[PDB]
């Protein structure tokens, strides 16, 4: 009875006798056949594709995120918030790791803090290294920034992401959504991932 | 004594086997070619199996130990 | 009662799409089902 | 928010080159320097969080319908402890009378 699994009294033929949509199905499944008749036989390759299509979407990481009104340059101390004013302390670090992502010139008043579940990377074996690109490949408008993977327990991973000016040179002709809206319209687009 | 001891020993590598059978130690799921992963040293027929081939069974143990008693304890924590 | 004191030493560790109250919940399922021994004292009992 | 010092009302935030001013009803506006940079914020896993229960782990060993567990409290060598199953990884935490309580908090 539980969701996604709903096949409690009667729901299964009402989905069917109804025509009810896919949206509208409690108890959906599907059998999926592998490609190569070899790699059936085997388990454990079986296994890791089956842990490889499930959908883990960037939400279900994030213990917790903030939406910043702030615009980070290099050498400009620019205003930080408070309670996040530590994180400036890795930026730096992020800074000299990676000589070619160095900020671009267009990045808007507008930060993403983003604080990262830990037990949920350790449970469904999601590396830090693995989210950055997924991210960078879907979202080409943010710059995005990251604390270094650490395996000591009390110290958590921060990922920041940057909305560019582009972000809403998208679709700024419709002027019935403020900065702020955009800007809400956006996480919801990198939470969603 | 001896079911027990032997108990004991074998769940612990059980549980280990079980967490660490499609999850790799170097982050990611596991990346099988030839019968054996390519980032970690694990082979097929020892993820299911340590009694055969045991001292296969005590190496790739004893290079992800205390890696996995890490993530063990950070899991059973806040 | 094993599976129990699994979970104290936090010796449980769920797979993946498993939440670890949910691998428990399984595990005492299936820990708690007759086997198919249960009938021997059963026919001992009775003259068929 | 935002209280305005005139009337304490809650003053409207909007932005305007690069700052957030805040402007209320009755006309007074000032800007944020640093506290106000919060647009919005949510937290995952509110049922299961260590906030959630600190009423409930301090008034544990207090509550005789709690399930206690035959281990010696390594501060006051009381024989038993009362032992919670908490969240949905099912977190086990021994806690006693004397303020003892596994996980070190
Ligand atoms: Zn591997
Ligand atoms: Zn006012
Ligand atoms: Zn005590």
């Amino acid at each position: 009875v539980a969701g996604g699994t709903n096949k409690s009294g009667i729901v299964r033929p009402q989905e069917i006798f109804s025509a009810k949509p896919v949206e509208a199905e409690q108890s959906s499944e599907m059998l999926l056949r592998l490609k190569n008749p070899e790699v059936e036989t085997n388990k454990t390759y079986a296994q890791e594709i089956a842990n490889s299509i499930e959908l883990i979407t960037f939400e279900r990481l994030i213990l917790q995120w903030h939406l910043l009104y702030e615009t980070y340059s290099s050498t400009k101390k620019n205003v930080m918030y408070p309670d996040f004013a530590s994180d400036v302390e890795w930026m730096t670090d992020f800074l000299e790791n990676h000589p070619l992502l160095q900020p671009p010139e267009d990045i808007a008043n507008w930060c993403i803090r983003l604080e990262l579940n830990k037990t949920t990377m350790i449970l469904k074996s999601i590396s830090l290294e693995s989210i950055i690109n997924s991210l960078r490949a879907k979202h080409p408008n943010t710059y995005i920034m990251h604390s270094v993977e650490n395996t000591a327990s009390g110290i958590p991973i921060i990922i920041r992401i940057y909305l560019r000016e582009s972000a809403f040179r998208r679709s700024t002709n419709t002027r019935m959504a403020t900065d702020e809206k955009i800007a809400v319209n956006v996480v919801d687009k990198l939470l969603n991932s | 004594k001896k079911v027990q001891t032997a108990l004991k020993a074998s769940l612990e590598f059980n549980t280990f086997y079980a967490f660490y059978e499609s999850r790799c130690p170097k982050g990611g799921l596991h990346d099988f070619q030839d019968k054996k992963c390519v980032k970690c040293g694990l082979f097929t027929y020892i993820i299911y199996d340590h009694l055969s081939q045991p001292e296969l069974v005590h190496d790739y143990y004893n290079n992800y130990k205390d890696q996995y008693d890490k993530e063990k304890m950070s899991i059973r924590s806040i | 009662e094993e599976i129990n004191n699994r979970l104290l030493h936090g010796d449980i560790m769920p797979p993946i799409g498993l939440t670890t109250h949910d691998f428990y919940e399984k595990l005492q399922l299936n820990a708690l089902k007759f086997p198919d021994r249960i009938l021997k004292p059963i026919m001992n009992s009775i003259n068929p | 928010m935002k209280i305005c010092k005139a009337c304490s009302s809650c003053m409207v935030r909007t932005y305007v080159d690069g700052n957030i001013i805040f402007r209320c009803s009755c006309g007074e506006s000032v800007q944020g320097d640093s506290q106000n940079l919060l647009v919005s914020s949510k937290v995952y896993h509110t049922g299961e969080m260590e906030d959630k229960y600190k009423i409930f782990i301090k008034n544990a060993p207090f509550d005789p319908t709690n399930c206690q567990i035959k281990k010696d409290c390594p501060n006051c060598h009381l024989d038993y402890l009362t032992q919670i199953c908490i969240g949905s990884q099912k977190i086990i935490i021994l806690v006693c009378r004397c303020g003892y309580m596994s996980n070190r908090g």
